RNA sequence: AGUUACGGCCAUAUCUACUGUAAAACACCGGAACUCGUCAGCUCUCCGAAGUUAAGCCAGUAAGAGCCUUGUGAGUACUGAGAUGGGAGACCGCUCGGAAAAGCAAGGUGCUGUAAUU
RNA sequence: ACCAAUCGAACUGUGUGGUAGCUGGUUCACAGCGAAAUGUCUCUCAGGACAGCAGUUAUUAUUAUAUAGGACAUAGAUGUAGGACACUGUUAUAGUUAACUAUGAGAAAUCUUUAAUUCUAUGGAAUUAUAUAAAUUAAAUUUAUAUAAUGAAUCUAUUGUAUAACUAGUGGGCACAUGAUUGUAAGAAUGAUGUGCAAAAAGGGAUGAACCUUAUGAAACAUUAAAUAUUCUAAAUAGUAGAUAUUAUACCAUAAAUAUGAUGAAUACAUGUAUUAUUGUAUAAAAUGGAAGAAGAUUACUACUUUUAUGAGAUGUUUCUAA
RNA sequence: AAAAACAUAGCUUUUUGUAUUUACAAGAAGUGAAUUCUGCCCAGUGCAUUUGUUAAAGUUGUGUAAGCGAAUGUAAACGGCGGGAGUACUAUGACUCUCUUAAGGUAGCCAAAUGCCUCGUCAUUUAAUUGGUGACGCGCAUGAAUGGAGCAACGA
RNA sequence: GACCCUGUUGAGCUUGACUUUAGUAUGUUUUAAUAAAUAUUCGAAUAUUUAUUUAUUAGAAUAUAUGGGGAGUUUGGCUGGGGCGGUACAGCUGUUAAAAAGUAACACAGCUGUCCUAAGGUAGAUGAAUGAUGGAUGGUAACCAUCAGUUUAUUAUAAGGGAAUAAAUCUGCUUUACUUUAUGCAUAUGACUGUAUUUAGUAGGGAAACCUUGGCCUAGCGAUCCCAAUUACAUUCAUUAUGUAUUGGGUGAUUGAAAAGUUACCACAGGGAUAACUGGCUUGUAGCAGGCAAGCGAUCAUAGCGACUCUGCUUUUUGAUUCUUCGAUGUCGUCUCUUCUGAUCAUCGUA
């Protein structure tokens, strides 16, 4: 626990339990292009291209493609400010950022809505994500619905 | 010395947000320092070639 | 550690790996028309001494160097190992379980 | 509707016992004149088609072990915010919110992509 | 020991206003703004420099088509309390034919497991048509760059936001609440999160730097908070019941193991024997004459409810002064 | 602070035969009247005596210094002077064995101004003594001119 | 404040502290002429020695050695006061450490200034450790076959992490333990270092895809000035010196002065930021009491005592801490004298 590259590490390079050895081919399979988002997962199987500890489960956004290593823009939390960094990984440590799917989607139909009214006269009615206010109302029945009498009971020790 | 205290972290914290905290702004890409050369180099002969 | 005599590198003068020829290093004997010397000649005609002698140190082996040479070029490369108490040059190799 | 060549996820796909399969295929199987390999054509390599469905591959049975999943366990253990609440102390009780595991029952025992042949 | 009241290096004048990281002092009014006792280096620990916190002046608006010590929706990272004896370390005894089956005890440097919390990211740009390359492919085939057009999409708050230049003080801190390490223990020593005193007024705790109500110019009138209503002392000895012991303090200014009584209390059994809840006494020893704040109180002590009143730069209404 | 300190005669060592002065003289040191004694060690540090390493200047070029080192003397020069095992009813060890070293405290003396344990053990002095005196010795850490032993005369 | 501590403040004194010097010893060169003798080197050059008078004031310039008789100056820091002991003064791993990042103690258990021409690079082949059953001499344990064998074995080393068509054991071949343009991470406002990545060359292994900038990963890490070496060029001429670039020589107090003691004869500026005395919080130690009852007492636990264990009070011993006093609060014991407490030695009353 002294200063150095890799202090602390017992429980994050760690490979879990039933599922040490070497990856698979659908890593290597996948490709990044400039302006995704990517997120960082250590995989503590190789030993050429693992980032520092710090920078394990944060995503940031791929602006470079080299022939052995992607480029990375993150941002830390020196002493006032919040900087810009940017790091060199390899392929085994990254993974697609879900989480705007959801929004992709409704991009590209809210385009689709915009196309169909131009050919009419009506106002756009755009796709927007939904609010949660007051309780509604609602209807309850009594035909078959009986209601059940609820009351305290004597206490009664364990043994 | 008297023995004296080593130090302590506090209000390091209440320093900080006395003026807030500013995120320095990422600019345009392809423009960070650390982008391929041979990518580069073809990049200015298409822009030339254009105009 | 056991150093070889033989090294085929690559040579900047010929642009070409050519085979080399290793010996060792040792530092050689000063002179006194070096302008350090002519400096510290003058000033030590003073009553007293006035320059700084180390008195106490603690390492105890020094690294290595050595000098390869190309045969075309007939020049002189310079290269470095690591630190070692013994050091040995064209010994005989080691014997797989005899 | 099953096989056979490449696979993806990597136990619902593993382990120990018994039982079965028409056609085609997959195997076992016969030998060292040449290429290659050993102490040993055992393995590897190179030519073959008398014999056989005994094993391997595939599919089944078990109040089977193992893995996967639902319910109970249980509003129980624990915990975020609070008071001029209680006790010699160790600590415990209350208000507004969040919320478990190990067991113990019931059920399951691979899914699939491209191509070829019956 | 002595060398003119001077001697472990006499006396007089000059270099001399010798150097001091060390004690002491530093002279008029009002107004605007307002800190640190922390990180790194240092023959550094009674001192310095860089970074942080502060002040003064200046230019500019879709950097409100934007920001936030916030929330919600979605996608995620983790191995601490609880849990377990299945891996690593440990432990008591009985059985069946070394192996299996039971009932017990466990872990700062053990894990088949695993919450509350803390934190990171998205919640507007995307598509079409055309062109350029000396990259890239078996290939108009991809990867990139242009120009044209097509837009305001989660709740709340903020009229500004952003950028430069110059310069001071400080680097011995302490306390409360929550949770820890060493130590038999301490108003002991050393870390973590929040708020204070330092540098903060008035009212209440009899008195007290940090406890409880609470934001700030000069005054007058009404309403409350914290705390109190026999008398000192402004304000009802305004009710049900129990306590016999010179009883009665949130922080707060101490009491235990143990032995026995009492209720028109409860449950089981034969008016009484067993437990449970509430409560009284013994255990209880010090140095000048004493402390519920005091006199004194048994209806001024203790337990549980509802009304009335007193009471703070607090909060309302009116007058006046400050860019 | 008047003494137990200093001095003193007495004893001993050393240098100088080219002294304005001349070896019964002139310089340098230690103990401290008289009586009786003055044991062992030259490995260490010093002191004295005698035949491998080492500067400059000069010469066409070459060669030659003292000192240090080595050998021999010296302790009234500075100084030093051990430990363990068996062996003659119990007990002890004249005698024997053994590690090393420069040599292993002899003549004497003592809980003394020198002994921590310690207010040591025995006798005597007193009604009663951690005091005084006389004996004992494996002496923390006594000891021979860094002087040992000893009291007749003398002492604010 | 004379005692104690701090100050990159002093003075007297000693010496095997650092750096030097008066005095003194020994070489060389300067020294009157003349004649002769002898020796050493090759007619010549050196050296030694004797004699005469024509000199004879008696010194000068350099080098080596000796030299507390003298002269200057120094003699770290952290620290439950200083000293003695250790280094918590540089690097690395797990726990303290409280499920993002960050975090203390003279706190816990440890390691480091090394080793390797193969223990580096690459291609290929391969059930390791162990257990069961058997086989002439053969036994607990020699060698050979068969079956089982989820990582128990190995991987230079401290600990943690990783690896089963294997990063481990064998067989073959080699020197990528390279040269040049640009950028990142520990990490910062910031040097030195370690390590990932790029443009263009030159090579090794392999059928080829591919791998390779020293050790499977986290440690064995060193500025300015000066010295030595390697590669390019620069001036009227040769040889040399000076410049730019890269390595080696080193500071362990590790972002780096050249350094031994004592003061009871002592001095100055300061410190209650810091000890020796009183006071204050605490009670390990000290003192004084309690609860339960195995046993003793001729039988009988409690007339009188009481083992193994458990709960308290007091400030009367001795410790632990450093809140108040260092521009001053007069220490131990004794003499004289007053007053106070109960845990009562007698005297008084009960059982
Ligand atoms: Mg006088
Ligand atoms: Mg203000
Ligand atoms: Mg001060
Ligand atoms: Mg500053
Ligand atoms: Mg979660
Ligand atoms: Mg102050
Ligand atoms: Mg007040
Ligand atoms: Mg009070
Ligand atoms: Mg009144
Ligand atoms: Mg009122
Ligand atoms: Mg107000
Ligand atoms: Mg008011
Ligand atoms: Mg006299
Ligand atoms: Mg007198
Ligand atoms: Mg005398
Ligand atoms: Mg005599
Ligand atoms: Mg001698
Ligand atoms: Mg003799
Ligand atoms: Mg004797
Ligand atoms: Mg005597
Ligand atoms: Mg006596
Ligand atoms: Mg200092
Ligand atoms: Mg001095
Ligand atoms: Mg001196
Ligand atoms: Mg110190
Ligand atoms: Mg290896
Ligand atoms: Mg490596
Ligand atoms: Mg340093
Ligand atoms: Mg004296
Ligand atoms: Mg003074
Ligand atoms: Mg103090
Ligand atoms: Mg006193
Ligand atoms: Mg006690
Ligand atoms: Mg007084
Ligand atoms: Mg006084
Ligand atoms: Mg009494
Ligand atoms: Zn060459």
């Amino acid at each position: 626990s002294a200063g150095g590259y890799r202090r602390k590490t017992r429980q994050l390079l760690k490979q879990p339990f039933r599922k040490h050895g070497t990856p698979g081919l659908s890593v290597y399979l996948a490709t990044y292009r400039i302006g995704d988002y990517v997120t960082i997962s250590i995989n503590p199987s190789i030993h050429k291209g693992m980032p520092f500890k710090y920078y394990h489960g944060r995503t940031g956004r791929v602006f470079t493609v080299n022939p052995k290593s992607v480029g990375v823009v993150l941002h830390k939390k020196v002493n006032g400010r919040l900087s810009v960094k940017t790091i060199f990984v390899r392929v085994e440590h990254l993974k697609k950022y879900k989480g705007r799917d959801a929004f992709l989607e409704r991009v590209n139909k809210n385009n689709e809505i915009l196309k169909e009214a131009r050919e009419k006269g009506i106002k756009l009615e755009y796709i927007r994500q939904k609010e949660e206010g007051p309780r509604e109302e609602f209807i309850l029945n009594l035909d078959e619905n009986k209601p059940v009498k609820v009351g305290y009971e004597p206490f009664i020790k364990v043994y | 010395m008297a023995k004296k205290k080593n130090g302590t972290l506090a209000n390091k914290n209440y320093k900080d947000h006395r003026n807030g905290i500013k995120r320095q702004k990422i600019g345009k890409l392809l423009e960070l320092p650390g982008v391929n050369q041979k990518f580069l180099r073809n990049m200015k002969y298409a822009r030339e070639g254009l105009k | 550690v056991n150093l070889p005599k033989v090294r085929r590198t690559h040579c900047a003068h010929c642009n070409a790996h050519t085979v080399h020829k290793v010996s060792l290093y040792k530092k050689s004997k000063d002179s006194e028309i070096v302008s350090g010397a002519r400096r510290y000649r003058l000033k030590q005609k003073t009553i007293g001494q006035t320059k700084p002698i180390l008195k106490r140190k603690a390492k105890l082996t020094k690294k290595i160097m050595l000098k390869l040479e190309c045969p075309k070029c007939k020049k002189i490369q310079q290269k470095v190992c690591k630190r070692a108490k013994h050091v040995v040059m064209g010994g005989e190799k080691k014997r797989k379980n005899e």
